[PDB]
Protein backbone atom coordinates (compact mmCIF):
# COMPACT_ATOMS: atom_id res chain seq x y z
CA UNK A 1 0.00 0.00 0.00
CA UNK A 2 1.15 3.11 -0.67
CA UNK A 3 1.44 6.68 1.29
CA UNK A 4 -0.21 9.72 0.40
CA UNK A 5 1.84 12.86 -0.21
CA UNK A 6 1.85 15.57 2.66
CA UNK A 7 2.82 18.20 -0.81
CA UNK A 8 1.26 19.49 -3.79
CA UNK A 9 2.88 17.54 -6.85
CA UNK A 10 5.39 19.39 -9.23
CA UNK A 11 5.86 18.93 -12.38
CA UNK A 12 2.70 16.41 -12.65
CA UNK A 13 2.21 16.92 -16.80
CA UNK A 14 5.88 15.78 -17.50
CA UNK A 15 5.08 12.03 -15.25
CA UNK A 16 1.97 12.01 -17.02
CA UNK A 17 3.59 12.11 -20.68
CA UNK A 18 6.29 9.60 -19.50
CA UNK A 19 3.30 7.27 -18.47
CA UNK A 20 1.64 8.00 -21.71
CA UNK A 21 4.96 7.07 -23.27
CA UNK A 22 4.92 3.46 -21.65
CA UNK A 23 1.08 2.86 -22.08
CA UNK A 24 1.61 3.21 -26.14
CA UNK A 25 5.48 1.76 -26.56
CA UNK A 26 3.51 -1.66 -24.61
CA UNK A 27 0.32 -1.20 -26.81
CA UNK A 28 2.84 -0.70 -29.98
CA UNK A 29 3.89 -3.91 -29.19
CA UNK A 30 0.95 -6.26 -28.30
CA UNK A 31 -0.07 -5.00 -31.46
CA UNK A 32 3.22 -5.85 -33.78
CA UNK A 33 3.27 -9.48 -32.27
CA UNK A 34 -0.34 -10.21 -34.20
CA UNK A 35 1.80 -9.31 -37.26
CA UNK A 36 3.62 -12.71 -36.73
CA UNK A 37 0.65 -14.33 -36.11
CA UNK A 38 -1.10 -13.48 -39.09
CA UNK A 39 1.76 -14.65 -41.65
CA UNK A 40 2.26 -17.85 -39.42
CA UNK A 41 -1.53 -18.55 -40.35
CA UNK A 42 -1.05 -18.07 -43.91
CA UNK A 43 2.02 -19.90 -44.05
CA UNK A 44 0.50 -22.70 -42.29
CA UNK A 45 -2.36 -22.66 -44.48
CA UNK A 46 0.04 -22.78 -47.42
CA UNK A 47 1.60 -25.52 -46.00
CA UNK A 48 -1.65 -27.83 -45.21
CA UNK A 49 -2.53 -27.64 -48.89
CA UNK A 50 0.93 -28.47 -50.43
CA UNK B 1 0.28 22.50 -22.61
CA UNK B 2 3.21 21.66 -20.76
CA UNK B 3 4.57 22.31 -17.12
CA UNK B 4 5.41 26.05 -15.86
CA UNK B 5 4.24 27.90 -18.87
CA UNK B 6 1.78 30.38 -17.23
CA UNK B 7 0.78 34.03 -17.71
CA UNK B 8 1.48 35.79 -14.18
CA UNK B 9 -1.25 38.43 -12.94
CA UNK B 10 -0.24 41.12 -10.11
CA UNK B 11 -2.15 42.77 -7.74
CA UNK B 12 -2.41 45.18 -4.94
CA UNK B 13 -4.65 46.23 -2.42
CA UNK B 14 -6.11 48.79 -2.61
CA UNK B 15 -8.67 50.70 -0.16
CA UNK B 16 -8.74 54.28 1.73
CA UNK B 17 -6.60 52.78 4.57
CA UNK B 18 -4.25 51.41 2.03
CA UNK B 19 -4.01 54.85 0.34
CA UNK B 20 -3.14 56.79 3.90
CA UNK B 21 -6.70 58.72 2.62
CA UNK B 22 -8.11 58.14 6.38
CA UNK B 23 -5.24 60.74 7.31
CA UNK B 24 -6.92 63.15 4.80
CA UNK B 25 -8.54 65.94 7.40
CA UNK B 26 -9.16 69.21 5.85
CA UNK B 27 -10.89 70.75 9.12
CA UNK B 28 -9.11 73.64 10.87
CA UNK B 29 -9.76 73.76 14.85
CA UNK B 30 -12.06 75.94 16.47
CA UNK B 31 -11.71 78.79 18.94
CA UNK B 32 -13.06 77.03 21.68
CA UNK B 33 -15.10 78.75 24.73
CA UNK B 34 -16.83 77.88 27.51
CA UNK B 35 -19.98 79.47 29.99
CA UNK B 36 -21.20 78.82 33.46
CA UNK B 37 -23.26 75.85 34.11
CA UNK B 38 -26.75 75.26 36.46
CA UNK B 39 -26.41 72.31 38.47
CA UNK B 40 -29.61 71.25 40.80
CA UNK B 41 -31.78 68.91 42.99
CA UNK B 42 -30.26 65.91 44.71
CA UNK B 43 -30.16 62.29 43.91
CA UNK B 44 -30.97 59.19 45.66
CA UNK B 45 -28.45 56.69 46.69
CA UNK B 46 -28.66 52.73 47.04
CA UNK B 47 -27.61 54.08 50.86
CA UNK B 48 -30.29 53.22 52.82
CA UNK B 49 -32.41 55.21 55.25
Amino acid sequence: LAEAAATTTENPLQKIDAALAQVDTLRSDLGAVQNRFNSAITNLGNTVNN
Amino acid sequence: ANDGETIDIDLKQINSQTLGLDTLNVQQKYKVSDTAATVTGYADTTIAL
